[PDB]
């Protein structure tokens, strides 16, 4: 049931990227329409600037998370998948890798890390062996539509939002502003 | 008519108004004394009087009403205000009153007031209930005042400067360290007329020592 709370708090963080970039979009048309104003307001477009860096960064922070949830799930169904794979056809693939994985019960530390990189990178030539006659990879049955609604890839629209690396310090006072602009608006 | 209206014009209208309502010789005296018989003279004729100012509580309930214009000065256009609508009203020292005033009675020789239709530009009820200044929990400074005029002056280089140099928000707390003959005046001039034009919204106040 965790992949399904995976899925479930990916949603959810879609939901508020989304919603963040509401407010963010009607804060930017609402200052754009009050700058072609004849209307001086020096200080409502000042604090109208300041509203629109807090709302930029607070979509900053959601598409940053909704895109780590994403790869969360996608990386907990993988060893999902991959583990009951395991735990079908496992015999022949020890069997297919048996001429150096055997005596990994006491083998030592150098010895059982070479054979599991030699394992990967065999298995690396394999698997692009694979991708290059080139089929059709079809999702798995059992998780097709949960892995099918949050995409194959997280939208683009939060991937060019992450561009910004914001440092720790403008991290806090960001936040801190935030908390300042969500205590102005209940007031 | 207005106590204010007397006292916003020149001096000279002491011929034109004084001595045309019947007065003989005002003058020669301080002009508080003309505004105090101009207002009594047109008091006799019986007409309704506006008044309006800041208002001073004396150690003893011996309230004082003055007019801003006036610095504050202690005159005779001084409106009176007995201790009993001051505990009726909730008054205190600051608050901006504005209404009817009363012609003094025999023994009294300042104009009191018979009934307050405004208290802070506002209610008197909806004044009452407003909480105390020192309960309020300060924070730091929220909105930015700019001082950038934008109208292109020439003397807006000024503005820019500071404005590149300390920015000024609501609530600040500044001081100018600066010699004698370095500016301070027209610095503060500028900055009054930024603030004027800028944001006409907040109130603006000049006080000015010795
Ligand atoms: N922005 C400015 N543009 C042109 N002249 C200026 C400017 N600022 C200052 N000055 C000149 O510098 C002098 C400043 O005079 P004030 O501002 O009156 O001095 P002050 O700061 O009031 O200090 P006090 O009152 O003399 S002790 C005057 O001679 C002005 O002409
Ligand atoms: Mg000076």
């Amino acid at each position: 049931t965790a992949l399904q709370q995976a899925f479930d708090t990916c949603q959810n963080n879609k939901a508020a990227w989304l919603q963040r970039k509401n407010e963010l979009a009607a804060a930017e048309q609402e200052y754009l329409r009050l700058l072609s104003g004849e209307g001086r307001n020096v200080s409502r477009l000042d604090e109208l600037r300041n509203i629109i860096e807090v709302r930029k960064w607070q979509v900053n922070q959601a598409a940053g998370r909704y895109i780590r949830s994403h790869e969360a799930v996608q990386h907990i169904s993988i060893r999902d998948r991959l583990n009951d794979f395991m735990q079908q056809h496992g015999t022949a693939l020890a069997a297919a890798l048996a001429p150096e994985l055997m005596g990994y019960s006491e083998l030592t530390a150098i010895a059982r890390n070479c054979a599991i990189q030699r394992a990967t990178d065999a298995l690396r030539e394999a698997l692009l062996s694979w991708l290059a006659k080139g089929e059709k990879i079809n999702y798995s049955a059992q998780d097709s539509d949960i892995l099918t609604t949050i995409g194959f890839r997280p939208d683009v629209a939060s991937v060019d939002d992450s561009r910004e690396k914001f440092t720790p310090a403008q991290n806090m006072i960001f936040s801190r502003k935030s908390a300042q602009l969500a205590s102005r608006q209940s007031v | 008519m207005n106590l204010t209206e007397l006292k916003n014009t020149p001096v000279s209208e002491l011929i034109t108004l004084g001595e045309n309502m019947g007065l003989e010789n005002l003058a020669r005296m301080r002009k508080q004394d003309i505004i105090f018989a101009i207002l009594k003279q047109h008091a006799k004729s019986g007409e309704d009087i506006f008044g309006d100012g800041v208002l001073e509580i004396l150690q003893d309930g011996f309230g004082f009403l003055r007019s801003a214009d006036s610095s504050y000065l202690a005159g005779p256009d001084d409106i009176y205000v007995s201790p009993s609508q001051i505990r009726r009203f909730n008054l205190r020292t600051g608050d901006t009153i504005s209404g009817k005033i009363r012609p003094p009675k025999e023994g009294e020789r300042y104009f009191a007031l018979l009934k307050v239709n405004e208290v802070n530009f506002d209610k008197p009820e909806n004044a009452r209930n407003k909480i105390l200044f020192e309960n309020l929990t300060p924070l730091h400074a929220n909105s930015r005042l700019r001082m950038e005029r934008g109208n292109g002056s020439t003397e807006d280089l000024t503005a820019r400067v500071l404005d590149l140099a300390s920015l000024i928000g609501r609530g600040q707390r500044g001081l100018i360290v600066a010699p004698p003959k370095a500016g301070k005046t027209m610095l503060l001039q500028n900055i009054a007329q930024s603030i004027a034009y800028n944001h006409p919204d907040c109130v603006l106040m000049v006080l000015l020592i010795d």
